[PDB]
C-alpha cells in the first residue's frame, strides 16, 4: 500500500499536533491510524481540532479510522 | 518578478505593506516551509528533468 508507509509528516497538521505524534511515537500513518478516538482525545494538549483536521485529511486521502493492521512490522 | 513588470525589494514590499522587514521575512519564510511540506507541488518536483 502506496500510502500506507509514507512518513507522518504527510498529514498536514499543526505544530501542536507534531509534537504529539512524536511524543507517541509514530512516525507512520499506518500505523497512526490503528489508535481510536477516545484514545486521542484522552493524550494532553490535543483538542478536537486536531482530530476534525486529521479526520478530514484522511477522508479526503481516502483513509478512515477504526481499520486494524495484519502483519504490520 | 511575477505577473508584473518588475520585481519589488524586500523593503519596498514591507514599506507597502505596513509591515516590519523582519516579519516580512518570517512570513516567507513560513510560506517556504509550507511549500516545501510534501502532499503538494508533485508536479512542481516532477518539473525537474534529471
Amino acid at each position: 500500500d502506496p500510502i500506507l508507509l509514507r512518513p507522518v509528516d504527510d498529514l498536514e497538521l499543526t505544530v501542536r499536533s507534531a509534537n504529539c505524534l512524536k511524543a507517541e511515537a509514530i512516525h507512520y500513518i499506518g500505523d497512526l491510524v490503528q489508535r481510536t478516538e477516545v484514545e486521542l482525545l484522552k493524550t494532553p494538549n490535543l483538542g478536537k481540532k486536531s482530530l476534525t483536521e486529521i479526520k478530514d485529511v484522511l477522508a479526503s486521502r481516502g483513509l478512515s479510522l477504526g481499520m486494524r493492521l495484519e502483519n504490520w512490522p | 518578478g511575477i505577473d508584473m513588470n518588475t520585481d519589488y525589494t524586500l523593503e519596498e514590499v514591507g514599506k507597502q505593506f505596513d509591515v516590519t522587514r523582519e516579519r516580512i521575512r518570517q512570513i516567507e519564510a513560513k510560506a517556504l516551509r509550507k511549500l516545501r511540506h510534501p502532499s503538494r507541488s508533485e508536479v512542481l518536483r516532477s518539473f525537474l528533468d534529471d
